[PDB]
């Protein structure tokens, strides 16, 4: 019930490439509150890079920073907040958690909605993992794959053919 | 930019 959690204003148009990240986010406030904190912390540090002195994008990120600094007081005592080593593992396995979900999932022939939407958030959560310094290798090829299945997938189902 | 938005981000990675 801290007011700095409620909903941030309207998305800029200037940050149009971090909407599915903070989406993300959102969808994690509940079930994994540290992944929706490593996503916006990601949505702020990009958005900065983007655009942090045009009214409309400053207000935002004053917003998206009152949430975060609420976000991680609330978290309180959480080893993948304090030690940002398990933070980074933490999202990198969820992110492979979904990444070989998916994989099983594309394997068995069975293609659907949710193995589409856990390659692009197994991607998406890479891009958020960048918060933590460089990428791996494995990471950068992990992300790559994960985008282009979920892609591919969809746009094949759209037009009614097995990927 | 160096300005008060990324200096408060900073202080969240403290």
């Amino acid at each position: 019930s801290m007011a700095a959690l409620a909903p941030l204003p309207p998305l800029p148009a200037q940050f149009k490439s971090i909407q599915h990240h903070l989406r993300t986010a959102q969808e994690h406030d509940k079930r994994d509150p540290v992944v929706a904190y490593y996503c916006r912390l990601y949505a702020m540090q990009t958005g900065m890079k983007i655009d942090s002195k045009t009214p409309e994008c400053r207000k935002f990120l004053s917003k998206l920073m009152d949430q975060l600094e609420a976000l991680k007081k609330q978290l309180g005592d959480n080893e993948a907040i304090t030690q940002e080593i398990v933070g980074c593992a933490h999202l990198e396995n969820y992110a492979l958690k979904m990444f070989l979900y998916a994989d099983n999932e594309d394997r068995a022939g069975r293609f659907h909605k949710n193995m589409i939407k856990s390659f692009y958030t197994a991607s998406l959560l890479i891009d958020v993992i960048t918060v933590f310094g460089e990428l791996t290798d494995e990471n950068v090829k992990h992300r790559k794959y994960a985008r282009w299945k979920a892609t591919y997938i969809h746009n094949c189902l759209k037009n009614g053919e097995t990927p | 930019d160096f300005d008060d938005l990324s200096r408060r981000f900073e202080e969240l990675k403290k």
